[PDB]
Formats: structure tokens, sequence, C-alpha cells
């Protein structure tokens, strides 16, 4: 018995697709009245799970909750286990905070033998991704132990700053992505690459513009970059950190294929049922799910899914569905995570809205069809991030996944994490 | 149904000693996480003090790492905290869980203590 | 589409002190009025406590002059009742308005609140 | 101003069961004398059961000796008479005052309580 | 088999009275012991009363030496207990047994009756 990930051979699961709801989502986040109401926001979300410990980050906002202002960055891990009689949350042991709350930006972790790396960015200019023209380019490494012990001073908690980046072409790095996979000695972290638009190589002849006749041919190449007038084209890979050496710190960012080469956006990769899974955020052309398994880890090469009924909502320029080039940079982050390799099962909380953001359902789909479907909340509630995580309890699939929503007599958008199960009987 | 019953006291001088107090029932209580949580009013969740299940590891904050102590007594439930020399900063509602600070609590807060030192 | 949720407790013994909520949405509560009707199976509507938007006035009835006094919460929509020392004569149903007795009433009662006070 | 709210109807079968009750306000009752006095028209007083105030003494009379007896209810101001086993010549308007039978009376009678006990 | 059937309750307001009954069959009640021993959650045994066979000896504690006196009812089985001016440290769940205080007890305790004084 033991909370362990995707491996060997799991229970039978759900194959056919089902009206009847048969699955029981299970709150695990009960927080404790809010007496005393005020501006209080809690954004930028982090939730990694990996041989039963989980890791934690939000930056409380006093105001409004996209430009406001840094209090306390909570960055923490824990170990995984059960609440009663097969109910599994997340048990939390260790809490690190910085001093200065306004300087870490876009966390990346890791899971270790008995450790738990949480690689974030340094920046003094704010939002890396919006002063990118000025920021230096440092990167800095959090390990935290998943088992602290008395006295250890060097065993809880590890404050590490990176020295050498092996960027080839690129002219900044930065950690982008809830969390990465590794490979005995080898820690890969999800990661967004700077670029010149002036050094892009890229033929504006490839564009699917074809039958695209209410798109221009040069939406391909302005939607690489946050404007099209910008200075920089953003580029999806993933960092690679080599720490059986601990010489040097060394910082290699692999770029991705360019097999439906989108713009930069939040990366996932994991390890389900042996093989790595990866996952890439539509802030691009493509509105789309973006996943497929990886079959060269090091070479980062994914094998995109065609998926044609899940997608995320946007903006009125480039609403859901929507599958022609078109200058924007809008969506929101809702990946899945891999419960099924032979009938290629996945599972994850997506939105469903044409152009609004509310309403999360948690919906299962194999390749082109979902099979059943559950509500969270109300039609109602908003929801800007939801990041999903399936592990096994001693016998069966569970999954957790952490849904930003809109509390009713809370009035903050809380990221109430939801324990469901995958369901084994069905109708 | 887990029910977490606190007690404990309240209405002290500035720089007396309280003991605070908190009894449980349901889950197996030989091997868990207990962990004090305090909150005045207009702030938010203030971690103080954190135990193992093996009472091995005894984790506080760094402005309570030398006010109290918190201990373990497994073989009857409950969790103590000898609160020494407190100041005016501690008048908050103190609060016992499964987590040591996080956003986290994986049962409904069902009475809390408030315990006041001013005056 | 204004929701009103009546809550608080029942089923206690006669003497006691029971604390009646009722929490709203919609309407902006921080200038309005709140009134807690009740009435007893075979009866009537029977008004007992008021409160103003500015909780500048408050009035009770003939029977429950000093029994309960309302309160106001403007910050976090709510309505609390603090009854002390009920009776038998006060089994009956509460429910929250936006009228002291009248006839009156611009939203279907929700779900109400059932106190029941006996042996 | 002291206020006598007699409450308890008559209209019963003869040997049958009644409950009379009386409340009170002002006046501490936590330490004081309560009595039942009936009067038939035609006659006077009858005082039927006497209580003290910490309940430790209890008189009746001696046609009411084995019919019913008086408790007190010092928690919540009241005062109750389980009649049991009355007969015709119980038909008589029931007060409660603070004398046994006398001549007394700190109080004017307000309203009463007339029991009828017939066919 | 000997049966101890305890009786009364609690839930009382400070200060007042309430009487605890305790029933039994069995052994021979005319001539034999009977004492009232409560216990609070956190304390052992603490005896309050104690009577002999013919009622010429009746024993109470140092902190009940003039709250209740225990009586005797050889005719019809049972031991009352006239608890008057009790506290809000008499709140405990009172027992009967054949022993003042001791460890000693020839009988499975069976039920109890738990007392509150508070509020
Ligand atoms: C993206 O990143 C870039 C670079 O990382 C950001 O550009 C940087 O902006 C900052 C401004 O925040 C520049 O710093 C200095 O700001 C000073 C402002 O002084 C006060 O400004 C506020 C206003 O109060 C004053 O108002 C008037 C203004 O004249 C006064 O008369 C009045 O008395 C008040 O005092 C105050 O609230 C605040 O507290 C400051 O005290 C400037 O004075 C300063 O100018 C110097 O530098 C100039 C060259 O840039 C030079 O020509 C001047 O002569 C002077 O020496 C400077 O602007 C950073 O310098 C600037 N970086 C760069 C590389 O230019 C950008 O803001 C950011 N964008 C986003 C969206 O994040
Ligand atoms: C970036 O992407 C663009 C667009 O795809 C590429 O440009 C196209 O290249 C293709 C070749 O693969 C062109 O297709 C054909 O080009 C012929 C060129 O003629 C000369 O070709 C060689 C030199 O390459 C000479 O040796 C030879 O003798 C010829 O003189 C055209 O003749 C063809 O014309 C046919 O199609 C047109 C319609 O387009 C008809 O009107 C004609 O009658 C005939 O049927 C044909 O076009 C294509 O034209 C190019 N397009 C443009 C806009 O230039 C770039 O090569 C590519 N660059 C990189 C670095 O990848
Ligand atoms: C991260 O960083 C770590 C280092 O910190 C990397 O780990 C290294 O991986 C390389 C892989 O190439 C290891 O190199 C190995 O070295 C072996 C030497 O061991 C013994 O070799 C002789 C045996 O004869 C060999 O002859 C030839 C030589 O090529 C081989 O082909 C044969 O098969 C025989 O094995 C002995 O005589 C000698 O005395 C040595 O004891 C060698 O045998 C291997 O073939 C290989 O070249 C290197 O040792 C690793 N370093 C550590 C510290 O473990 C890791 O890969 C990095 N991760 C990345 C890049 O993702
Ligand atoms: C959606 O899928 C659900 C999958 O769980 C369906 O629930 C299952 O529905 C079937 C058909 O009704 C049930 O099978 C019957 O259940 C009854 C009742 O079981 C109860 O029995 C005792 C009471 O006698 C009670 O103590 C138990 O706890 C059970 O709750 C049995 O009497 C029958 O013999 C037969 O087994 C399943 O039991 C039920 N699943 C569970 C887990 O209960 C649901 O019906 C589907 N809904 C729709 C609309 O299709
Ligand atoms: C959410 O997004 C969905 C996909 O973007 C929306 O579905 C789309 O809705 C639009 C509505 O304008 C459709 O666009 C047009 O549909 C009408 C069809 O009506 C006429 O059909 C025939 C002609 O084919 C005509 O004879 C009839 O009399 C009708 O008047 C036509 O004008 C065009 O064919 C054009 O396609 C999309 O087709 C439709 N897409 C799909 C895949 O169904 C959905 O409406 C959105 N919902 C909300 C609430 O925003």
């Amino acid at each position: 018995e033991g909370v362990s990930n995707l491996v060997g051979l799991p229970n039978n699961i759900c194959l056919q697709k089902t009206s009847n709801q048969i699955l029981k989502p299970k709150l695990i986040s009960y927080t404790l009245p809010v007496v005393g109401q005020s501006g209080t926001c809690i954004t930028d979300p982090l939730l990694a799970m990996d041989e039963g410990y989980f890791a934690y980050s939000h930056l409380e906002k006093i105001g409004s909750c996209s430009r406001g202002v840094s209090k306390q960055r909570i960055i923490g891990v824990g170990e995984v286990l059960d609440r009663g009689d097969e109910v599994p949350s997340l048990f939390m042991t260790n809490v690190w905070t910085p001093s200065n709350p306004n300087t870490v930006y876009h966390c990346s972790a890791v899971y270790n033998n008995e450790f738990y790396y949480v690689l974030c960015a340094v920046s003094v200019v704010g939002d890396p991704i919006l002063n990118s023209t000025y920021w230096s380019g440092s990167l800095m490494m959090t390990r935290l132990a998943v088992k602290p012990k008395n006295n250890g001073e060097s065993y809880n908690q590890h404050q590490f700053a990176l020295r050498n980046i092996e960027k080839g072409k690129y002219d900044k790095v930065m950690p982008y992505g809830p969390s990465g996979i590794k490979q005995g000695d080898t820690l890969y972290f999800p990661a967004v690459g700077f670029l010149v638009r002036t050094e892009f190589t890229y033929n504006d002849s490839n564009c699917p513009i074809a039958e695209c006749q209410y798109s221009k041919p040069e939406n391909c190449r302005l939607s690489m970059g946050i404007r099209p007038n910008s200075h920089y084209i953003l580029r999806s890979g993933l960092l690679k950190y080599n720490l059986s050496d601990e010489e040097n710190s060394k910082i290699v960012f692999i770029e991705i294929s360019d097999q439906r080469l989108s713009i930069g956006s939040p990366s996932k990769i994991y390890d389900s049922l042996g093989q790595p899974v990866f996952y890439q955020a539509s802030f691009s052309w493509d509105t789309m799910i973006k996943f497929g398994d990886v079959q060269t880890v090091n070479p980062l090469v994914v094998n995109w899914r065609d998926n044609t009924v899940i997608s995320r909502p946007g903006q009125s320029q480039c609403p859901r569905f929507n599958k022609c080039p078109e200058v924007c940079w809008e969506g929101v982050y809702n990946d899945a995570f891999l419960i099924d390799r032979i009938n290629w099962i996945s599972a994850g909380v997506f939105l469903d809205s044409n152009q609004t953001a509310e309403n999360p359902v948690f919906t299962v789909f194999k390749d082109n069809e979902v099979l059943y479907r559950a509500q969270l909340a109300s039609e109602d509630t908003n929801a800007q991030k939801t990041i999903t995580n399936c592990f096994l309890l001693k016998n069966k699939i569970w999954c957790i996944s952490l849904v930003e929503i809109y509390d009713t007599g809370d009035n903050v958008i809380r990221p109430k994490l939801f324990a469901v199960k995958i369901p084994e009987q069905c109708t | 149904e887990v029910q977490l019953v606190e007690s404990g006291g309240g209405l002290v001088q500035p720089g007396g000693s309280l003991r605070l107090s908190c009894a449980a029932s349901g889950f197996t209580f030989s091997s868990y996480a207990m962990s004090w949580v305090r909150q005045a009013p207009g702030k938010g969740l203030e971690w103080v003090s954190y135990i193992s299940s093996s009472s091995s590891y005894t984790n506080y904050a760094d402005s309570v790492k030398g006010r109290f102590t918190i201990s373990r007594d497994n073989s009857k439930n409950t969790l103590y905290l000898q609160m020494n020399s407190l100041r005016a900063e501690d008048t908050a509602s103190y609060y016992c869980a499964r987590g040591l600070a996080g956003v986290w609590g994986i049962d409904v807060w069902g009475q809390g203590t408030l315990v006041t030192v001013s005056s």
C-alpha cells in the first residue's frame, strides 16, 4: 500500500461515453472564515505531484487581482497521504517565503531523490513576459526537502542561484511551467525562449492560410510574438540541469520542434505510464489543445494530438474553436494528465465557454470525443487557470486538480483543489 | 466526521503564560501531523508551531521561535501549547489543523479559541 | 435574482440561547432594511426584530422587547439574531426579508429556518 | 408595575388532566413565593397549592392533597400546575399571587383563568 | 447479575437544585452501603456522599459538606441525592456503587449520569 504515480497496471476504467455523472468531486481545500474582508487576491498558482509529494506557490495581491502589489509568496512542499477511508489529500510539511515578495515570478518545480527543487525567475523590472527588454536574466532554484530534520540548516532550505547558461541563439531563458521531468540525475524544467524577431528563420509560405480566406499569410509570423511591432518572439522549450556534477550550474535550453510551432505558453511535461507526456498551452493562432507523448527525452519532439473537441476560450479576436492564423496573444491555461495509454485517455479541468471564462467543468476525453463530464461549480463562477494531476491510491487512479474558482462568501478568486476519482464502473 | 475541539484560555496580562489545548477524534492520532494556526482580525493565516507524528521534528516561526514549544501526547489525543512570554501582537484566535500554514486544511474548523493579551 | 439563505439553530432546551443567521447576495446591503419574521403553524406573520441601514434605529415587538437584539454586519452581508431567554411560544419558522411586518416582500422566501423550542 | 399573565383553559371531562400556567415579570423570581388561588361564583377565596422559593416546601389543601402537585421553574419565570383527577367541585377561576390564602395580595389580579369541569 | 440504573440529568443554571436518583436490584438493599462517586473528564475518582445500612451514619466530602445530603429509601430500592447550591466545579458524571471512594466496586458501572453546570 502506498501513494505512487501511474505505474504498473491500474484497474479498468470507464471506456464508454455516458451522460450519467459517475464522477465524485471531493474538496480537500476547506478554508477558514474570511471575517475581516479586504482587497485580497490569490494568483500565480503552482501544483506538481510526483511519487507522493506535492508543492504549491501563490502570490497574494492586496487590491486588483492583475495590476496589484506583492505581500507574500508562500512556496512549500509536503507529502501526500489519506484523510480517511479512501480519501487522499495533500499534507504540507515545509514552507518557504522569500524576503521581498515582488522579486519572484514564474517558478518551476521538479522532483528528486529526497528533495524538491523550485526553479524561479529573478527580475527587478516586474513581469518578465512584459518588460523583457531590460531583464537581466538571472535564475534562482530553491531546493526544499520533503522531510526536514532538527538543526540541519543545510537540509531543509537551500537558496541557490544558477551562474552559467548555455543559450545558443536565444537572448534570455526563464522557467515557464508548473513542473518538469527527471531521468536519474538530470532535471528538466519547462521554459520559454526569447529570440530576436529579425533573427527568425521562417518562410511565410508554410502558414495554414490555405483554407483560411479571413486570415492574412503573415499572421503566423505576427503571432509568434506578444505584439506585431515587438522586439522578441517567444519560443517554447525545456531547461536541462545535470545535478550529478555540481561543479558548475548548467542551464541548457533545448528548443521545441517546428511541428505546429506556436507562441510561448506555460508548458508541462510529466512521466505518465513510463513514457514522458508533454503539454503546451494555446496562447496563439491554434486554439485547440496541444497534447502528445514524448519519444526523445533530451531532443524534445512531441507527437501532437489532433483533438477537435477540447479547446480553451478567449476574447472576441480569437474565441474558442478557431483554427486559422490570427494576431492574438490570449487564452487560459488548462492542462490534462494522462490516465491510460492503450486507449490514450486523458483527464483535465477544461472551461466550457465561447468568449467567457466561467463554468469550470472536469471532462474526460480519449481523442475526439468527451466520455463523461462533471461540473466542479455552478455555471457562473469564473476560472482562469487550472492544474490537473493524477496519481494512484494503492489499487486505483486518483486525480487532484487545482481550480481557481470564485467563492461565494469570500469575494476573492480562491484556488480550490478538487479530488476526483477515475470511475472504474460506469453506466 | 472529524471533530476538532479547541480549548485553552484568554484575557491574560502582557507577558503571562497560557496553555492552549485542542483534542480530536476520528482519524488515527498515532501517526499524523498537528499544527497551531492563528489569525488576527484584519490579517490572514499565521503559523506558530508544528510537530511531526513521532515528535522528531518541531518547527516554529521567526516571531515565536522562543515563545512556546509544541508537544505531543499521542497516548491521550490532544494538542497542548504552553504559550510563554506573549505580547500584544499575539492577540488572535488560534486553530488546530493538519497543515503547517499552507492554504490547506482537510476538516471544517469547528470552534477555535480566542486569546486576548491586552491591559 | 435575489437569493435569501436562512440559517441558525433549533431543537434546543427552552431558556437557552440560539443565534439565527441569514446571508444575502445581489442587492447592495450597505443601505437597506432587514427584518426577522416568524410564523407558527396555524398562525400568520409575526415580526420580532428590525434593523435600519446605518444601524441607527432598532425596533422590537411587545413580546420580544427584551428577549433578543438584532445587529448588522454591513461589511459582510449577513443578518444575525442572538435569541436569548426564549419560551415555548417561540416555536416557529423564522424568515428574513425587506419589510418590517407588512404584507410586503419583494423576494421569494427561499428556505427559512425552523426553531423548535420544546421539552 | 407587576404584570401577571394567567393561562390555561377549562371545558374538560370529569376526571381529566389539565395543566395551568402563569408567567410573571418585574420582581425577581429567583427568591419569592407563589400560590394558586381559586374562587367559584358564589364563594370566596380557596387556596390549593403552595411552594417556597428554593422548592423545599410544598403545601396543599385537604381537598386537593393528592389531586395536583405544584412545581417551580425559577429558570424561566412561570408557574405550572398539573391538575390531575379533578371533579365537578373544581369549576372555578384560578389565580396566581404571592400569598398562600390570606386576604392579602401585592398586585392587581390581571385576567385570571377559568376552568370548567362539567358534562 | 447486579444491575445499577442511574438517573437524573444535567444542564442546569449555576446555583440551581438537582435531584439525582439511582435504583438497583438483586442484592438485598435493606442492609448494605451506598455512595455517590463522581469523576470529571481529566480527573479521577472523587466521592461526595456516604450512608450506612440503617441510615445512622452519613459522610460527605470537604467540598460538598453542606451542598447536598444523601438519603435512603430501604422500603423502595432507590438512592436519592438532593443537590443544592452547585457551582461550575461540579460538572461531572456521578455514579452509585458499594464503596465510599476506594478503588473498589464489585459491579460493572452501567450507564452513569452526567451533570452539567454551565451558562
Ligand atoms: C520597463 O522597464 C524599464 C527599464 O527597466 C522601465 O523604465 C524605467 O522607468 C523608471 C521610472 O519608474 C526610471 O527611473 C527614473 O524615474 C525617475 C522618476 O522620478 C520620480 O517619478 C515619480 C513622479 O514623481 C515626480 O514627478 C515629476 C517628474 O518630473 C517630478 O518633477 C516631481 O518632483 C516628482 O518627484 C515619483 O513618484 C518617483 O518616486 C520618482 O521619485 C526619473 O526622474 C528618472 O529620470 C532619470 O533618468 C533619465 C534616463 O532614463 C534621465 O534622462 C533623467 O535626466 C534622470 O536622470 C528615471 O526615469 C528608469 O530610468 C527607467 N529605465 C530606463 C532604462 O529608462 C519601465 O518603466 C518599465 N515599464 C513597465 C511597464 O514596467
Ligand atoms: C520560401 O517560400 C516561397 C514560396 O513557396 C518559395 O518560392 C517558391 O519556390 C517554388 C519552387 O519550389 C516556385 O515554384 C516554381 O518556381 C519556378 C521557378 O522558375 C525557375 O526555377 C529555377 C530556379 O529556381 C530555374 O532554374 C528554372 O529554369 C525556372 O526559370 C516557376 O517557373 C514555377 O512557375 C509555375 O507556377 C506559376 C504559378 O506560381 C505559373 O504561373 C507558371 O506558369 C508555372 O506553372 C513555379 O512557380 C514558386 O514560384 C516560388 N514562389 C515565389 C513567390 O517565389 C521560396 O523558394 C522559399 N524559400 C526558402 C528559402 O525556402
Ligand atoms: C550528467 O553528468 C554525468 C556526469 O556527472 C554523466 O554521467 C557520465 O556519463 C558518461 C557516459 O558516456 C560516463 O562515461 C562512461 O565512462 C565509463 C568509464 O568507466 C570504466 O571504463 C573502462 C571500461 O572499458 C570501457 O571501454 C569503452 C570506453 O568508451 C566502453 O565503450 C566500454 O563499454 C567499456 O565500458 C574501465 O577500464 C575504466 O577504468 C572505467 O572504470 C565507460 O566505460 C562508459 O562507456 C562511459 O564512457 C561517465 O562515467 C558518467 N559520469 C559519472 C560521474 O557517472 C551523465 O551522462 C550526464 N547526463 C546527461 C548528459 O544527460
Ligand atoms: C449512474 O451510475 C451509478 C454507478 O454507481 C449508478 O449507481 C448504481 O445504480 C445501480 C442501479 O440502481 C445500483 O444497483 C442496485 O442498487 C440497489 C441499492 O443498493 C443499496 O442497497 C442497500 C439498501 O438495500 C444499501 O444499504 C446499499 O448501500 C446500496 O446503496 C440494490 O438493492 C440492487 O440490488 C442493485 O445492486 C448500484 O448499487 C448503484 N451504485 C452504487 C455505488 O450504489 C446510478 O444508478 C447511475 N444513474 C443513472 C441515472 O443511470
Ligand atoms: C459558440 O461558438 C460556436 C462555434 O463558433 C457557435 O456555432 C456557430 O454559430 C454561428 C452563428 O452565426 C454559425 O455561423 C453561421 O451559421 C448560419 C446557419 O444558420 C443558417 O443556416 C442556413 C445556411 O447554411 C440557412 O439556410 C438557415 O436559414 C439559417 O439561417 C449561417 O449563416 C452560416 O452557415 C454560418 O456558418 C456557425 O456555423 C456555428 N458553428 C458550428 C460549428 O455550429 C455558437 O453559436 C456559439 N454560441 C454562442 C452562445 O456564442
